[PDB]
């Protein structure tokens, strides 16, 4: 389920399907809260957007 | 075998100040009209709902 | 993204023309595919790759 | 690593005699409406506002 | 100077044809890049280089 108002041009970029980029290969290594704070935390804008 | 994952929108909305680019369509684009419907191309090249 | 038209009208201008297709009109849009296989569409016997 | 500089404005206002040459767009003529955003294509080709 | 379109519509007229976009329409405009650089730039399947 999705909001009316959700862009659409986020639908012509290959992307996931949750509103979040989710590539954790970017992160440190061996870092999970680092890592976890990619996927959940608003304080951060996308690393998509 | 390779394994591919479809990412695919239904039921949106536009925002306000609509806008159009085609030449050439002469018919939906009075504001009254909702799309509650995606239209998708199979294997067979056969459209479908 | 696979193909995408929130009507059937504008799935006919995706394979009129390729290039002067329009993505969003005022109510509707379309999502061309970027996939790492390029099939072949063909509807009636007009094709577009 | 060469490294060149970017310039690019948003949120100005064009004069009094408003002029057009294409003969696609039908959506933003208006002269009420005015353009808040620009919007700039990304590395990867995502258009960003 | 890079793509700075104004609105939405004038950057999926630029894709559409290269040569005969406005670029300035009545109250937006587009800013087509002169880099020393040149580039692909896919929205889609549409490239203008």
């Amino acid at each position: 389920p999705t909001p009316v108002t959700s862009d659409v041009a986020y639908f012509q970029t290959p992307s996931n399907p949750r509103g979040r980029a989710a590539c954790v290969v970017s992160c440190d290594a061996y870092s999970n809260e680092s890592a976890e704070r990619l996927l959940y935390d608003h304080s951060i804008p996308d690393p998509a957007y | 075998r390779i394994q591919y994952t479809y990412f695919f929108p239904v039921g949106l909305h536009l925002p306000v100040p609509r806008y159009s680019t085609s030449v050439s369509v002469r018919g939906v684009e009075s504001p009254a009209i909702q799309s509650t419907e995606t239209w998708v191309v199979n294997k067979n090249n056969v459209p479908l709902c | 993204p696979t193909l995408a038209a929130s009507h059937r009208v504008m799935l006919d201008e995706y394979m009129s023309n390729k290039q002067t297709h329009a993505p969003v009109h005022m109510g509707q849009y379309l999502i061309e595919e970027v996939a790492p296989m390029k099939r072949l569409l063909k509807l009636g016997n007009k094709v577009v790759y």
